[PDB]
Order: C-alpha cells, then sequence, then structure tokens
C-alpha cells in the first residue's frame, strides 16, 4: 500500500483520487492519503473551492518514486513533487500515520471499478501524451488542449493525443475513397493499430485515459479523443474480435461510472446513436447498449 | 460556407467555380416483372458541372455499364459523381482548376470533400438555392448525347450558347435558372414556348434557339407567366 503526504492544506480544496471525491477546510489538519492500491495509475486532482474554474491534477504510479503534494502559494496550486531521499520519505509518512492525519483509499471485495477503468493505461505512455520529461508524474488541466485541436497555442503544454481525422490522407486510401470512409477497417488496423500504436491495448490505453481526463477536469479535447477512438473502432466492419469484447468492457464502466448528471456534456449524441444503432459494431457491445438504454434513453 | 440569396453574386465574379449537380447521375425506370414483383432499369445518366461564369459545361456520361454488379446504387452515384469531378479537376491545368465546387445536395459534401482531399485548398461548399439542373435532361440535345452514349463519355457545350456577346453572366445565369424552372415545372409548355415559331431556329453548335433580345424579353416573359401558372393550378390560387 503506497502513500502520498500532503505538507498541509491551506485553501479550502476539494480534493479527488481516481473516482474519488472528499472536502478539505482551509488549514484543516490534513496530511494526504495513504493505503493507494500498488500496481495501477492513479490521479489526484483538485478543485479550489474559491474558484471551481481550473480543476487540475496529476498522473502517478507509486512503483516509479516517492512522491507528495505541498501547495505554491506563489503559483496558487497544490504540486506534486518528488522526494528521492527515501528514508527522509518514509519518516514523514510514518509521523503522518501515526498522528491519524490521513484520510485512506477504500478496499472492499466486491469493487473493480479502478482497474477497470485504468486497465491498459500505462505511466510511460501518459508521459508521452503530457510531455514533461523532467517528472515522473504527469499534470493535468480542464483547459489544456490537443496537439489536433492547436493544429485547427503553446505546445509545451499540450495533450499529445494521436491525430484521429476521418477525412484525412491518412484515413484514406487513393482508389479507396468510399471503400475506406464507409467501412473504415483499413485505418483502424492498418494505419492505427499496426502503424502507430502498434497493439490494442496501446489504443485502448489511450482511450481509457482520453475518457478519464473528460471525466475528471472536463477536458473538452479529451472527449474528443475519447469519442474518436469509439467511433474508429465501430465505423469498422473488420475488427479483432477480442478487441470487440474487450471494448464492450471498457466503454461499459465508463458509462457506469460517468456522473448521472454530468452525461448532458460528456456524451455526443450523434457518435453514441451511430455506434450503438447504426454502425458496423452496432450488435457488438451487450452490455454498453444495456446501460446506456437504462441509464441514459434520453440521449437516445 | 453555404451559397444562399445573401452572396448569390459571387458566382459571376474572377474565381474559378463550378457547380455539380448528380440528380441525373443514376436514372431508372420502374417496371413490374412477369411474377408481379417490381424492378428497376437503369439507363443513362450525366453529371452536370457547370461554370456559371463562362457558361461551360462538363457533361460526364454515366453510361449503365458502371452500375453493373454494384451494391447501394443511390450511394455508389454520389462517390461516382465525385470520383469523376475529382478526375475532371485533376485533368485541368492548375491554373484552370476551381477555386471552389459547390454542390447542388448536401449529400454530395462528404463524398467530393474525400475524393478531393489532394486539393486542399478547394473550397467544397453546399448551397441554399433550390435550382433547376435536374431539367438539364430536358434540353434536347442534352438528353440526346446521352441516351445514345455506348460508353462513359464527356461532352463539352456552352450552356449559355453566345450568349455572353450580348449580356452579362448574371443575366445569362439569370435566363437559363428561368428556363429551366420552366421546363422543370411544365415541361411541355416551356418545350412549347421555345420551339413555336419555326422561322426561330437552334443553330448546329447551340442548344437555345437564335432569338433576338426582343425574342428573349417575350420567350422570358411567357415562361414567368408559366411558372406563375403551374403555381396556380398547382396550389389552387
Ligand atoms: C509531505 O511530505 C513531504 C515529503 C518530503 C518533503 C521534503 N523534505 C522533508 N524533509 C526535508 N525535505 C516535504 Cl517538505 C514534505
Ligand atoms: C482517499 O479517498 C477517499 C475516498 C472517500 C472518502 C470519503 N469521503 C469523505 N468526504 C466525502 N467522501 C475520503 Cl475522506 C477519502
Ligand atoms: C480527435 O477528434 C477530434 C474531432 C473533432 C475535432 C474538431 N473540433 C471539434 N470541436 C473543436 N474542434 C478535433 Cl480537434 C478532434
Amino acid at each position: 500500500m503506497n502513500t502520498v503526504p500532503f505538507t498541509s492544506a491551506p485553501i479550502e480544496v476539494t480534493i479527488g483520487i481516481d473516482q474519488y471525491s472528499f472536502n478539505v477546510k482551509e488549514n484543516q489538519p490534513f496530511h494526504g492519503i495513504k493505503d493507494i492500491p500498488i500496481g495501477h495509475v492513479h490521479v489526484i486532482h483538485f478543485q479550489h473551492a474559491d474558484n471551481s474554474s481550473m480543476r487540475y491534477g496529476y498522473w502517478f504510479d507509486c512503483r516509479m518514486g516517492n512522491f507528495y503534494i505541498q501547495y505554491d502559494p506563489k503559483d496558487g496550486l497544490y504540486k506534486m513533487m518528488e522526494e528521492r531521499d527515501g528514508a527522509k520519505f518514509e519518516n514523514i509518512v510514518h509521523n503522518f500515520k501515526e498522528r491519524q492525519m490521513m484520510v485512506s483509499y477504500p478496499k472492499i471485495d466486491e469493487d473493480d471499478t479502478w482497474y477497470n477503468l485504468t486497465e491498459f493505461v500505462q505511466m510511460d505512455k501518459i508521459r508521452k501524451i503530457v510531455r514533461k520529461d523532467e517528472n515522473q508524474f504527469s499534470y493535468v488541466d480542464s483547459s489544456m488542449t490537443t496537439v489536433q485541436e492547436n493544429e485547427l497555442s503553446d505546445p509545451a503544454h499540450s495533450l499529445n493525443y494521436t491525430v484521429i481525422n476521418f477525412k484525412s490522407r491518412e484515413a484514406i486510401r487513393p482508389g479507396h475513397e468510399m471503400e475506406d470512409f464507409l467501412d473504415k477497417s483499413y485505418y483502424l488496423n492498418t494505419v492505427m493499430l499496426q502503424g502507430i500504436f502498434k497493439n490494442s491495448s496501446n489504443y485502448f490505453g489511450e482511450l481509457q485515459f482520453a475518457f478519464l481526463n473528460a471525466m475528471f477536469f472536463g477536458n473538452y479535447g479529451s472527449s474528443l479523443q475519447w469519442h474518436a477512438m469509439i467511433e474508429l473502432i465501430c465505423s469498422s466492419a473488420t475488427v479483432p474480435k477480442h478487441m470487440l469484447d474487450k471494448l464492450d468492457e471498457i466503454l461499459y464502466y465508463q458509462i457506469k461510472t460517468l456522473p448521472e448528471q454530468y452525461s448532458d456534456i460528456l456524451l455526443n449524441e450523434r457518435v453514441w446513436n451511430i455506434c450503438l444503432y447504426s454502425s458496423f459494431q452496432k450488435n457488438s457491445l451487450h452490455n454498453t447498449e444495456k446501460i446506456m438504454e437504462n441509464k441514459y434513453p434520453e440521449l437516445l | 460556407g453555404a451559397m444562399n440569396s445573401s452572396n448569390y453574386a459571387e458566382l459571376f465574379n474572377n474565381d474559378i467555380k463550378l457547380f455539380v449537380d448528380d440528380t441525373n447521375v443514376y436514372r431508372v425506370t420502374v417496371h413490374k416483372t412477369f411474377e408481379g414483383n417490381v424492378a428497376t432499369k437503369a439507363i443513362n445518366g450525366c453529371i452536370f458541372t457547370l461554370n456559371p461564369k463562362t457558361g461551360h459545361l462538363f457533361l460526364k456520361i454515366i453510361h449503365t455499364s458502371v452500375w453493373a454488379g454494384q451494391k447501394r446504387l443511390s450511394q455508389l452515384a454520389k462517390w461516382k459523381t465525385a470520383e469523376e469531378v475529382s478526375a475532371l479537376v485533376r485533368s485541368l491545368p492548375k491554373e484552370e482548376q476551381p477555386k471552389q465546387i459547390i454542390v447542388t445536395r448536401k449529400a454530395m459534401l462528404d463524398p467530393l470533400e474525400v475524393h478531393m482531399l489532394d486539393f486542399p485548398n478547394i473550397a467544397i461548399r453546399p448551397t441554399e438555392l433550390r435550382l433547376p439542373f435536374s431539367a438539364a435532361m430536358s434540353i434536347d440535345k442534352l438528353s440526346d448525347v446521352v441516351m445514345k452514349a455506348t460508353e462513359p463519355q464527356m461532352v463539352l457545350f456552352n450552356i449559355y450558347d453566345d450568349w455572353l456577346d450580348r449580356i452579362s453572366s448574371y443575366t445569362a445565369f439569370s435566363r437559363l435558372t428561368l428556363l429551366l424552372r420552366a421546363l422543370k415545372t411544365n415541361e411541355e409548355s416551356a418545350k412549347m414556348i421555345l420551339l413555336s415559331d419555326p422561322t426561330i431556329t437552334i443553330k448546329s453548335y447551340h442548344l437555345w434557339p437564335s432569338f433576338t433580345d426582343e425574342q428573349w424579353i417575350t420567350i422570358e416573359s411567357q415562361m414567368r407567366d408559366l411558372i406563375l401558372t403551374e403555381y396556380g393550378r398547382k396550389y389552387n390560387v
């Protein structure tokens, strides 16, 4: 079990860790989160009480280093930092735990939500989407724009998601215009899977990471990536059978976890109706279609 | 964006553009089979590609052989249209290529955009105008070359005849749209108006009769009346 120690909580903030959120009052004696499951990526995110504008947060993997949060009063945010002296770290964490100034990540026999949402997400890939190689964790926020969004303004602060454009030369072979536009299998299987992602797991990893950035930070460009990666699969007549089954499970848990009251802005009516009811894969997403119809029948 | 009543006059500036109409690409007669089912028989079609400034009409004849063994022909027809317009643009020297292509039906936008990815600088635009280019097959000489064709073929016409020697391209287009609107609303009446006077002939290299300026005014008026008339007969007004 791993720990993220907080130097302090000087400003009132809602703190979230993966799908969980909790409130910490101004100068409340809070010194972090304990019992964090090793083996997954995690995200710890923040929304200030005084300015619900700018949700922001850090993706991290406790296997890659000792990480802690300390508020910066000049930059005005909770910053993640790395402590290399492992001794000095254990000491500070142990002191905090003994004084019971940490909240605990919950664990239940019946829960696999977070695993199912991050199954294919790998810190090494996150760090290529979010470029800042001097840290082992990655900062994201509400306002960061994707490379694709930038093309259509600071590149160092961009989300480097794979450009997905259905009306591009990359997507459309000469002489197969109608074929490749109406059945996107070439673009999915040859360009993206064989060419860019190398395997379906890396593809699913980026898809899952875009969803989570959309949900936790309301990152608009992330939502666009999420919908585009779904639509490319759904609009392909030839998809490995294991990928379809895994997509159904992936999307099932995303839909299950979405806040009921955020469905209006994070779900693209056109893409979902197309994917569930018109696309080649309209009959291949049984779990996802059943939860969508029972939870969000309005959108459909 | 979309071509509409507000920006109509851009058609007559000096930027090369083409209208593409696909309404006569895929044409069928519907008939009964011996077993009493219904079946279609395709007949030859055409793509109507028009430069509205110059009158130059690139009439690509769509021979029924292009449909053989194909499925979803109404959808194929839009991609075949786009394939042929793309090929036309590629065949033209750079300084003759259009800067804009305006499709008369929105369903053409994606097929043509996709076929024109190699030309990112050519704007593909829809229009809110309800232009009468479907009636192009009511011009006898155009219908004749389409129906007589035994292979794919491109035929070049000036749909304004020599009118541009006397009137502007705005006025020539207005005349053409009035003529075509009339032929679409009542082809028989319209054709009666155009050819009632045997002394006014169609030159061998023209599509329409050789009216004097004064006779075009009469003709044009008679075409308005027809359209208003049929509007009454149609709506009871
Ligand atoms: C809240 O956890 C931490 C962890 C490491 C440090 C850094 N440090 C500790 N002793 C000397 N430097 C801080 Cl300041 C806070
Ligand atoms: C470390 O993760 C968590 C998760 C849930 C809670 C429980 N809670 C407290 N206020 C609102 N939710 C806490 Cl305090 C921490
Ligand atoms: C990755 O998917 C997409 C899809 C559409 C757009 C285009 N757009 C939509 N809203 C703002 N820009 C982009 Cl930038 C990326």
